[PDB]
């Protein structure tokens, strides 16, 4: 019943910006943190940061602070992640993952992921 | 910090296998709140354990977490064929999270 639906594949030009979405459903949105994670081939997983849908407080990996902007929209139960000044290093699969943070910290449900390809117009 | 996991491990059905998660900074502690997540083909991720030893809801009990010596460990007691996957551990370092490189588990 808990579901995290992320937006479709994206193709964007270098230097541009993009906004990815993560639609949450089947639970109380504001009760869980939402993380964003970056996956590139041979590069395992990279943590981008998390957002608390309750107050929209964020925590970032230093390496992504100037790269990513996390927000939420309570009404639509959607978490967004904007990525700016795109380069080919940003090409990857991006996931949103929910976390329970009371008494412990654990991920449970993950989105299916969104593929981003940063591609120059020929 | 660099988080290290076994590159790949092989087990047979019904056996017990232990995956480890090492921290380059020193011993892993409960304050690293070790997480373990499972990736299955088709980019299908599932959180298993968080805070060293707490299982997310619906996760089979055969998956358990602990600290063994200097490392965080994920033990799978009675490996199942469906357990064949890539397991990532992640350690919390007082403000950010680091993922290990993942362990590919093969079940014979
Ligand atoms: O302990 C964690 C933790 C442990 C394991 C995986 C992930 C996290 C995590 O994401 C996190 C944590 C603590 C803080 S706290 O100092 O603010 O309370 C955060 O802000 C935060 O985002
Ligand atoms: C839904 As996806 C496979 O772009 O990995
Ligand atoms: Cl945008
Ligand atoms: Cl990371
Ligand atoms: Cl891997
Ligand atoms: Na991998
Ligand atoms: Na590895």
């Amino acid at each position: 019943e808990v579901q995290l639906q992320q937006s479709g594949a994206e193709l964007v030009k270098p230097g541009a910006s993009v906004k990815l979405s993560c639609k949450a459903s089947g639970y109380t949105f504001t009760s869980y943190w939402m993380h964003w994670v970056k996956q590139r081939p041979g590069r395992g997983l990279e943590w981008i940061g998390r957002i608390d849908p309750n107050g929209g407080g964020t925590k970032y990996n230093e390496k992504f602070k100037s790269k990513a902007t996390l927000t939420v929209d309570k009404p639509s139960s959607t978490a967004y992640m904007q990525l700016s000044s795109l380069t080919s290093e940003d090409s990857a699969v991006y996931y949103c993952a929910r976390m329970w943070y009371y008494g412990t910290y654990y991920f449970d449900y993950w989105g299916q992921g969104t593929t981003l390809t940063v591609s120059s117009a020929a | 910090a660099v988080v290290t996991q076994e590159s790949a491990l092989t087990t047979s059905p019904g056996e017990t296998v232990t995956l480890t998660c090492r921290s380059s900074t020193g011993a892993v502690t409960t304050s690293n709140y070790a997480n373990w997540v499972q990736e299955k083909p088709d980019h299908l991720f599932t959180g298993l354990i968080g805070g060293t030893n707490n299982r997310a809801p619906g996760v089979p009990a055969r998956f358990s977490g602990s600290l063994i010596g200097n490392k965080a460990a994920l033990t799978i007691t009675g490996a199942q064929t469906e357990d064949e996957a890539i397991y990532f551990c992640a350690l919390w370092y007082s403000n950010h999270l680091v993922f290990g490189g993942g362990t590919k588990l093969t079940v014979l």
